[PDB]
């Protein structure tokens, strides 16, 4: 948690945008009221600081870290071998795979505000702290990440 | 062939018959044609085989289409079926692939993968012909605002690989195979695909140097992959085509398994399992006349479409059938992928050998 | 002068003055005039700015490069100094930078350099214009083996980043810097060079946008860099240009420190370390009269030539000195660079301020 | 150090990259200086596991360029340029990446992880000497000798 992580938020936003133009759909985390570590204890974490190259090469599909989601703490994301708990409701739009529905589940159960790039839904959408938003502007994502980073 | 379109796009020799400036023109005017039929900015794809002179035509067409406004994201070195599957999966409005398959290294393909997901529609070809036929180039040339940046799509191998692992339909592990890359479309994704089934892999010609495409390996002289099958002692064979569309293989004995023979094997494994829910499968009269006799003995009804897969796909769309093709090995499982895919055909054959109990020494004997 | 190529190469409005088709002609014509005097297949390198239309013309030139057999191991984000240093240390035969520099995004500028280290001489551009303006078509087209294949030199930019760090010859720590790329090409080398040098990082307009290169920030609008450096307590402020051709300085007092003051500071620092020249440093006549008066009082010999950076380079090569810089900001510090290098000039200035200890406020005394 | 997990993970990652023909040239240091040459490239300081190594060495990717230099029971390098060799007996069939792996044999004091991107053959040139094309058990014996 520093200004280096504050700029790493912008770097992660740039990586998510370059994924959105290339449909590299994955899910990430930023803790927002409780630890994800109980759900983040599944695999071999990294705790390496959030860098553009590391995430942009990690969250690609058909590779050793395609499955699951990215879990983070501090200035670092704990690799990718551990996703949060999925949802339990069905009144919301059913227009996505595990990614958007499971991130909204992390909104529903955890207090998270999780950035989750969409392959099944194309763009980037934010579910946050018991609420959500869909397909928002790049400036909205940057402002949200800077505010709740 | 229209005013400037070939049979499956543009087919010819780069910088010998076709012109690189004409390739940029067929990119730009084609971009205008694509822009004049869809609201919003058209998002397309691009692909090319590993031909030695191939990269020049793809670069010229990518530069030409970059001006018309449709920001063509490009994904070089990938299969044509992979490019089509990515175009129909990620949400593309168009696509491009470049491959010439059975032809020698003196020519390279140019194929505009249409927005439908099948081969390019007639209206798109007519519009591209019109916009390359008129004299003036009246396309809207954006100076700064509206220009389309070239976003590289180097992750295009990953999605096309991911279409194979879903089409595995169970593991192909344990068995021993031979995959002759033939310095073509198999040089990028097919080695990782056949390895991704966790089987013993023996590759031939997987170190392409550009000018080695379709030379002494592949669907032009399959005795080399059979000699490698005999020496390496693997069970089944796999010898891809130039664009990973066609398929052929040698058995554990070394003989030649026909494309219609692979069709009969896949059809028996289908009609036994009930997956081919349109059980009267399509067929081509370009195969041997005894292949239809074998099909009639097998208890599967067959129709006759013209030589080539265009009218085959047309009849598949007309009468709503799932499997049907020529004798080249295009086991186009239309319920599993977009179009002719040699990797998908090899995956289906591996599934047939895995589930049928009997090995490949008994499937082709029908 | 050439009809399109001129002083700083060819600079015309994209898709208005120099057509991208003419660029695909120009790259091949430049190849067919590049392979005249070398042996074998000669090599080159290419770089460009961050403009959205910059990628289109560079892609067209790369497409034309595969027409006469010009093998390219290039990049897409570097300064003209980067391509010059890569040409000097790579032993290649050509180097081209695609950028319109201080102008707006409505035009792009393609100019081929000289492999020796300076710009290309009169004969090269004259023969290229002769090839372009020739009515007929005589450029050979390599179809068989002999045509090259393009390669990515993304690891090659690390050489340009290290060589400037090597030419620094001293850490840039301590002096808290505020770099100003301002949607140029310094987002690829300057940020890494300063971060490795244990300096301070605060960059305004460091994110390219496509139509924001040299727009309301940079060499043609230095207000934002000075404002942010004053607001963030920067002890030193430096700014670059779109093509990084010039260099401008942001003082601690919130004023504007220009190229004449930069040249005076560099000349005094080289006078202290005994590496200015024999006795004479070059000078453009467009500098302020106070600058030349302070130079005359300083005692270093001043020579005035024709207005223009090309004349500055010619005077530097003829007069056997080792420095030359016009008040716009193009400073040929040939003791560490092949050609005009804004980043190397800023590195030399920061090392001068570190070694001498003279204040940023008093650096503009002469 | 008893790196029965670290060497096993590096061996598993190397075999996984070799069979599927993943092209890279990685390294882990030894009892001499290796940080000055490593500080040049991008920094991750990543925790060491075989899967993350296969991820970082995946071809045509963001971090697919340059060597992977490791210190201790972890790895910290991305695209840091190693010093090349000058010995005359360099194999032409060995790649320029393999030539760079041969670079460390006289300007460092460690081994490397060399995987051919053209044929997938094994290679190592450590302590001045070398060992090439070793099997999985043979490279396992090599790493046990490294421990
Ligand atoms: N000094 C170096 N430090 C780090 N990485 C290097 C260095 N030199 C080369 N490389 C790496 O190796 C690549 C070039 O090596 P090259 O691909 O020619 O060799 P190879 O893979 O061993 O052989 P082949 O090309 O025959 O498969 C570079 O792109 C880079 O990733």
């Amino acid at each position: 948690k520093k200004g280096s992580l504050d700029g790493h938020i912008s770097a992660y936003e740039k990586s998510f945008a370059y994924m959105s133009e290339r449909k590299i759909g994955a899910l990430i985390a930023i803790e927002r009221g409780q630890n994800l570590n109980e759900f983040v204890s599944t695999g071999i974490r990294l705790d390496a600081d959030i860098t553009s190259e590391l995430l942009i090469n990690i969250f690609i599909p058909n590779t050793p870290l395609h499955d699951g989601a990215v879990i983070v703490q501090g200035n670092k994301i704990a690799v990718t071998s551990a996703y949060l708990p999925l949802t339990e409701k069905s009144g919301i739009s059913k227009q996505f795979g595990t990614r958007h529905r499971a991130a909204i589940g992390l909104s529903e159960v955890s207090d998270a505000l999780i950035l989750v790039v969409s392959e099944e839904t194309g763009g980037i959408s934010v579910a946050h702290n018991g609420e959500f938003f869909a397909d928002i502007s790049k400036e909205k994502f940057h402002d949200i990440l800077v505010a709740i980073l | 062939m229209g005013k400037y379109f070939g049979t499956d796009g543009v087919r010819g020799e780069a910088n010998v018959e076709l012109t690189p400036e004409m390739a940029f023109k067929l990119g730009r005017f084609g971009g205008y044609v694509l822009s004049q039929h869809e609201l919003g900015t058209p998002k397309v794809y691009v692909g090319r085989d590993t031909r030695i002179s191939g990269q020049m035509l793809a670069s010229s067409l990518i530069s030409g289409l970059l001006s018309v406004g449709i920001e063509v994201y490009d994904l070089g070195v990938i299969a044509t079926p992979g490019v089509a599957y990515l175009v129909k999966k990620d949400g593309a409005s168009a696509g491009v692939m470049i491959s010439a398959s059975h032809n020698p290294a003196l020519d390279n393909g140019i194929k505009f993968f249409g927005g439908d997901g099948y081969k390019l529609e007639d209206e798109k070809e007519l519009e591209i012909e019109a916009l390359i036929d008129a004299e003036e180039d009246t396309l809207p040339r954006p100076s700064a605002q509206g220009l389309g940046m070239l976003h590289d799509y180097i992750e295009g191998v990953r999605k096309y690989q991911a279409f194979l692992k879903t089409t595995a339909e169970g593991n192909f592990e344990g068995y021993k195979v031979v995959l002759d890359t033939a310095n073509g479309a198999a040089y990028t994704s097919a080695r990782a695909v056949f390895a991704d089934l966790e089987a013993n892999l023996t590759v031939i010609g997987e170190n392409p140097d550009g000018l080695n495409i379709n030379v002494k390996v592949g669907s032009t002289h399959p005795e080399a992959m059979a000699k490698k099958v005999v020496e390496t002692g693997s069970d089944l064979g796999l010898a891809f085509d130039g664009d990973a569309d066609r398929l052929i293989a040698v058995d554990e004995n070394g003989e030649i398994v026909d494309g219609d023979k692979i069709m009969f094997i896949v059809g028996k494994y289908l009609l036994g399992q009930g997956k081919l829910a349109q059980d009267t499968l399509v067929t081509t009269v370009m195969s041997n006349l005894g292949f239809h006799l074998a099909l009639e003995e097998a208890g599967i009804n067959s129709v006759i479409t013209a030589v080539g897969d265009r009218y085959v796909v047309e009849e598949m769309k007309k009468n709503n059938y799932n499997f049907g093709g020529e004798q080249s090995g295009h086991m186009i499982f239309l319920d599993y992928n977009t179009t002719g895919d040699g990797q998908l055909s090899a995956i289906q054959l591996l599934k047939v050998m895995r589930e049928t109990g009997k090995s490949l020494s008994e499937l082709a004997s029908e």
